[PDB]
């Protein structure tokens, strides 16, 4: 009738809007969309804090760029979000915050180009050490990493400096990162995209933990990880490039008990 | 672990015949593929005859076939190699591997042997 | 205070106007107060797997081009 | 009102297509998994299904027991100059492989444990001496509560201490435990720590342990052999097996590929390869 | 009192049995449980996610990203096999390390219907059909196109529609099958061919790959439950 | 509606006769039994029957328990030199006469078998040494689980194999276990091969055991004594007893009348002679 | 959710006004959820020898002679 | 609790008795019985069948 | 004459044409002459602390000032 | 008489069980309770009473 399609969407929350024409539709992360905090799983008793539209908006984290010898990358939330507008603010100055997310990872070629990557939504996504001697050590810089995000690697090179160890994560991709064949990552909420049929991917997440609310400066809920599943080939030629960039968005986002501003030593 | 307790090498001349025994410790009942092999020094370490737990069938090397006769001790769990016809080349160290098996399949060398044996070395002078 | 379930007869002994045949039953009696010392019923429910299997928003028609 | 005890979909009777329906194609970058059924690519009779999943519905998947850890008591002679050895162990899956893999499908869960204690002993030294029919205490110490010092200081006088005692050779001991977490359900992986270091303090006391949070701590179990000094020492062991009943989970996670190493998720060198060879065009 | 009888048995743990016993945590305050969202029932649902099947395990690709690869061509036709793979959803290390096969290591006897989806990933201007074959147990695995051909296949046919779907319908003459390596119940062979030949244009990488994935339809479920050989604790 | 329990048809009265019915004329060329009843050729008075077949209904045949085979385990010093040996039998009735024969009256059968654990221990060394009561692990490894390697590896961490503690001292062990085959019917014969030897291939890989399948298969039985290394060796013994219930068989074969020689319906030379000396006429 | 059947009684007690004549029942109630746990009612039905003696096509009246 | 006693016969193992016990494996589904033909429900049928007695059983 | 009672369900199996749902009830029957003899109930009432925290004999209205 | 089994924890003395048992004073005669003043129902109770924190436990 109208010739609506499957590929041409549009996202719209709070001032910003994605629109996109090479869509591979929308997964709705485990059918269960985004909602705030019910009274009968109600928790904290203090008035909570609703950021609606001053958080409800698409933030754009800092692109990443596609070659040959990239093995995948990963980012936490809220985490990757500690820096954007007040979504940013509003996380620094409660105890307790939950969070649902709309991510979605752009990224085009052209009919020329070829590859698949896999964008995964791993529900507590803990991710592995880089040193063979002490575990679960690493610090919490490290550990978050922020919207720069951090890398997968082609093979695990121990932490040798027992002096002044290096106390960071060594994920495997192939082991998606915490020790579990790749080949089974489809089980968490996913899309690929492969890139003679859409460009771009988009997940909505609800929030899920095991408390109704939670810290978030302490613990991540999420984790996205994109890793290329069909490895990135152009024309004959030897150094082909695209870039990938991931804009995600708070939604339904909640705060309780306001105090001080926590300052974290980031670095 | 299976333990495969093999006896009892020796380098007697052309044409002879020893034998040697290897035991089940082992489990021996249905599971182990006791075969034989011996390491033709450095070049070098085949696969000489196997037998069946579960039936007692024989399956040889087509350079071992007819000489050396694969023989079972079921109750007392050995399975002998009569190694007869030593001719000089009959020189290498002897081996007892068994694994486990397929419910009706028959014991060969493309299917075992998981555990190993001891290598006890046959030789064969000569002339 | 009894738990009558049935069972779900499997191999059937060749009677019936006691075993095989009339519907068997099991009675049951929780024993303490506390809940956590029950035995579990078995008696589960079932779901769809489309909470997994199918998560797209926009219902899926098998029968039509899956992007349209 | 689908039961884990019902039939599956019994499979139609199909015949010969020729049509603009597609079934066939997919395009799993929609993430969905396509949902065919036998007869939608080839021709099927009629046929009536008995096989029913009830063998495999979450209760059934972890409903048996298994052994989590091996716990050593003694009681050696009143003469002697060692220390009459009593074990304390923390309370957590994670000691033991089998359990933990299959408790790793699931990222949370909702579960109400019952342990059982099968308990064994034995002699040591080569003594035609004997021993009297030993008497064991498990106490569980909740979080908190003073940790056992001596094998006959106060603490064991359960005041408060839910406590068992097994007489040896009998039938193994068994007690249920509610569904005691902090929280709405069991954290099996927590990304995150439990201290934020902060710009205006020590790194020292703003440094915790990634992956380690209070979710999972329930306690120690203290076990004693209540008879007192014996001329001949006797050795025993004592092992725990717990079997999650009336047990929930949500949302599924890979399972785990290589060998597991310490409580976190990580890996040792060494360990990392789990599939074999096996050649592309060889079936 | 009540005069009773202990019968055979009377004292023996089994750690598969199912009786109630004391509380000891009396009149605990169990925590209600909130609405957590993704509640798993039945390991047969997880059974019917699909999970991409490292196809190539070959000495130097296995236990690296090349494992889940098959790469295609733009070579003239020929009547050779792109890819193996023997229908033993728990014993061929090519389908042993699915989310199908991990869930079938934990069982002793599966059944039903299980499907194979093929995506491909090449650039958007290339084009083909490939042949996907099911050939249930019994005879020489099928070498040559020809009688992959004779059996039950489809031939997809690459285009905006990136993925095929194949399904591989429950044949077999036992009511489950051994999750071993069992010949008596066998499952069968699944193989793909060059139906045409992958054509690019100019200017258009020459090799690109496809990715495989499996798992269970509606009618798949296992029994007995057993442990598996999937993960062991060396002291 | 006739059940087991039923008096036998009453015998009629029945006096002289002369006519063109024959009852007692048969061709038993037909195949057919001819049926006749007393009354049929001799003059009988009135019976009322009172005797029923009850105790020999399918269900009463086989309704009692049967050794299937013995089962040895041990605890030698932890200062021996040989190994802990652990028992691994193969679940198969076919290792004992008795059970077998009275199975072979049948091609197929559907039964939810019950076992029972006897287990017997004593001493073997000289020595007034002592022992503690012990107590053994029955593991039930279906097929392809990990078979026991050592008496004391993680595989006995029973995460999912059904398993029973029974101590020493107390009464026999008991578990239920449904009919577990793989058909509709367990086969006590199987006329053929697991294996086509194909005409491209090598006789080797084409080649099987006769008579041999997978529908027999069913896991093995592994036992240890879980008390560990104590001074004083103590060998034991495991005898299983199996009793088929809710029992149903289909199509009668003849019983088996030559010793049985090996898991096969082969013979050997010598025991083919069943029958006795007799003579024809002699009474 | 019992199962009181009968017994058949052999030898007679001299009693009828609890043993003896007034129809000797038992009662037994199933313990497991499982069918395979119950114990075998032995109240089984019987058959016909005729699917084994008889199996001729064409009925067999054994007045008559048997091959016409 | 309830006040019982054990009477003779407490932990005997009767080869041929019948009690029920308790499952080693938990929600089995039993592969349904089909109709194979030819079911055989008390021994004395097979005993109504004919069978060739061996009237000379002489040395030879 | 028995006791049959209530339990208050926490983690509820994924059953309710069993456990679960329909509300668990339990049997208890005293077996002993003297009350000194049974099992405690733990099915307690609860009171208002006000014996404690509020024993001012001119009730006390929070809103209010307290000293009037 | 009834067939039984003995399962798992049978003769495990569970400091926080609640069975019944045997009375070792038959009919004895219980004083009735009077009402005093002050009963308390629960732990809570008393935890909503107003209570002086030590603040200052500094050395001296
Ligand atoms: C006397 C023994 C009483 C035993 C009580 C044990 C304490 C509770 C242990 C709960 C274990 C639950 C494991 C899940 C933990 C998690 O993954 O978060
Ligand atoms: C822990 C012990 C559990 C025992 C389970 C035993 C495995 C099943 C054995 C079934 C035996 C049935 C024999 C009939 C076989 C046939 O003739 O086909």
């Amino acid at each position: 009738a109208c010739g609506y399609s499957d590929r041409v969407l549009q996202l719209t929350l709070g001032n910003s809007t994605i629109t996109t024409q090479e869509a591979a539709n929308s997964v709705v992360a485990y059918g269960r969309w985004p909602e705030y905090l019910r009274d009968s799983e109600a928790n904290p008793v203090d008035q909570p804090t609703e950021p609606d539209v001053a958080a409800c908006r698409f933030y754009t984290l800092d692109t990443v760029s596609w070659t040959k010898e990239s093995r995948g990358w990963w980012w936490k939330l809220p985490d990757a979000l500690r820096d954007m507008g007040l979504f940013g603010q509003n996380m620094y100055y409660h105890y307790l915050g939950r969070s649902g997310y709309t991510v979605h990872v752009q990224c085009n070629a052209s009919k020329f180009h070829q590859g698949a990557l896999g964008v995964f939504a791993v529900p507590e996504m803990c991710l592995a050490g880089d040193s063979n001697t002490t575990t679960m050590h690493t610090s919490y810089q490290n550990a978050n990493p922020g919207e720069k995000g951090g890398t997968f690697t082609g093979t695990f090179t121990p932490d040798n400096n027992q002096t002044s160890p290096a106390r960071r994560f060594c994920p495997v991709d192939y082991l998606l990162g915490n020790g579990t064949l790749l080949g089974n990552a489809f089980v968490f909420p996913h899309q690929i995209i492969n890139l003679r049929t859409n460009n771009c991917a988009t997940l909505v997440l609800p929030y899920v933990n095991s408390l109704s609310i939670d810290s978030m400066v302490k613990h991540n809920n999420w984790g996205i990880a994109i890793l290329p599943l069909a490895p990135l080939n152009f024309a004959s030629e030897s150094s082909p490039e695209i870039p990938i960039t991931l804009t995600i968005a708070p939604m339904c986002c909640e705060f309780n008990g306001l105090r001080n501003i926590t300052l974290p030593r980031l670095q | 672990q299976v333990q495969l307790q093999e006896s009892g090498g020796g380098s007697v001349q052309a044409g002879g015949s020893l034998r040697l025994s290897c035991a089940a410790s082992g489990y021996q009942y249905s599971l182990l593929c006791m075969a034989w092999f011996r390491q033709v020094l450095g070049e070098g370490r085949e696969g000489v005859a196997f037998i069946t737990t579960y039936n007692g069938a024989m399956r040889y090397a087509d350079t071992v076939k007819g000489r050396f006769t694969v023989s079972q001790d079921k109750d007392k769990n050995t399975v002998y190699l009569q190694m007869n016809s030593l001719k000089p080349e009959d020189t290498a160290i002897y081996y007892c591997a068994a694994g486990r098996w397929r419910f009706g399949d028959i014991c060969h060398e493309g299917s075992g042997y998981n555990y190993w044996g001891q290598g006890t070395q046959v030789t064969v002078s000569s002339h | 205070g009894a738990q009558v379930s049935s069972q779900k007869v499997g191999a059937h002994e060749n009677s019936n106007r006691a075993y095989g045949g009339s519907t068997i039953n099991y009675t049951t009696i929780n024993y303490y107060r506390d809940s956590a010392s029950n035995a579990a019923s078995k008696q589960d429910f079932s779901q769809d797997p489309s909470k997994f299997t199918e998560p797209i928003k926009d219902v899926l028609i098998k029968t039509a081009p899956m992007l349209n | 009102a689908a039961t884990s005890r019902d039939a599956l979909p019994n499979t139609e009777a199909s015949g010969p297509t020729h049509s603009k329906e597609i079934p066939a194609l997919t395009a799993v970058e929609t993430g969905a998994t396509n949902p065919l059924v036998p007869s939608d690519t080839v021709q099927t009779r009629h046929v009536v299904q008995h096989r029913s999943r009830s063998e495999s519905s979450i209760e059934s998947f972890f409903a048996r027991g298994a052994c989590v850890t091996i716990m050593t008591v003694d009681n050696p002679a009143s003469t002697t100059n060692k220390d009459k050895l009593f074990a304390v162990w923390k309370i957590t899956y994670k000691d033991t492989v089998q359990l933990r893999r299959k408790l790793e499908f699931f990222t949370y869960s909702r579960f109400d444990m019952e342990l059982t204690f099968v308990v064994t002993a034995n002699f040591t030294e080569t003594n035609n001496g004997h021993a009297l029919n030993q008497v064991y205490q498990i106490m569980y110490v909740p979080p908190g509560a003073p940790v056992p010092e001596k094998w006959d200081d106060y603490t064991w006088q359960t005041s408060s201490n839910p406590s068992i005692f097994y007489t040896y050779g009998t039938a193994p001991a068994r007690i249920s435990v509610p569904y005691v977490g902090i929280s709405n359900a069991y954290s099996h992986f927590y990304d995150g720590f439990s201290k934020v270091p902060l710009k205006d303090q020590s790194a020292a006391l703003g440094d915790s342990l990634y992956g380690a949070a209070s979710l999972n701590d329930f306690g120690i179990l203290a076990v004693r052999v209540v008879n007192d000094h014996n001329p001949t020492k006797v050795t025993s062991k004592i092992r725990v097996y717990l079997k999650p009943k009336h047990i929930r989970v949500w949302c599924p996670r890979p399972p785990r590929a290589v060998a597991y190493y310490g409580p976190g998720v990580d890996y040792k060198d060494g360990t990392l390869t789990p599939l074999s060879t096996k050649d592309l065009t060889t079936y | 009192g009540l005069p009773v009888m202990n019968t055979p048995g009377s004292n023996q743990y089994l750690t598969a049995d199912n009786f109630q016993s004391p509380c000891a945590l009396p009149e605990f305050d169990v925590t209600p449980p909130i609405d957590i969202p993704g509640e798993v029932k039945n390991m047969m649902e997880l059974a019917e996610i699909d999970t991409m099947i490292p196809f190539d395990l070959s000495a130097t690709k296995k236990n690296t990203m090349e494992m889940y690869r098959v790469r295609l061509s733009d070579k003239p036709h020929t009547d050779d096999p792109i890819l193996c793979l023997s229908l033993s959803p728990a014993s061929d290390p090519r389908l042993s390390h699915t989310m199908l096969g991990e869930i079938l290591n934990y069982y002793t006897h599966w059944a039903g219907s299980l499907k194979f989806t093929f995506l491909f990933c090449g650039s958007m201007m290339a084009t083909g059909k490939l042949l996907v074959s099911y050939a249930p147990p019994g005879a020489d695995p099928p070498k040559k196109r020809k009688e992959a051909m004779l059996g039950t296949h489809v031939i997809w046919d690459i285009g905006l529609q990136s993925s095929c779907t194949m399904v591989v319908p429950w044949i077999s003459n036992t009511t489950y099958r051994q999750t071993i390596d069992d010949s008596f119940t066998e499952g069968g062979y699944i193989s793909v061919f060059y139906q045409t030949r992958i054509v690019v244009p100019l200017s258009t990488p020459r090799e690109m790959d496809i990715l495989g994935f499996v798992s269970a339809c509606n009618d798949f479920s296992v029994r007995l439950l057993r442990d598996t050989t999937h993960i062991e604790q060396k002291a």
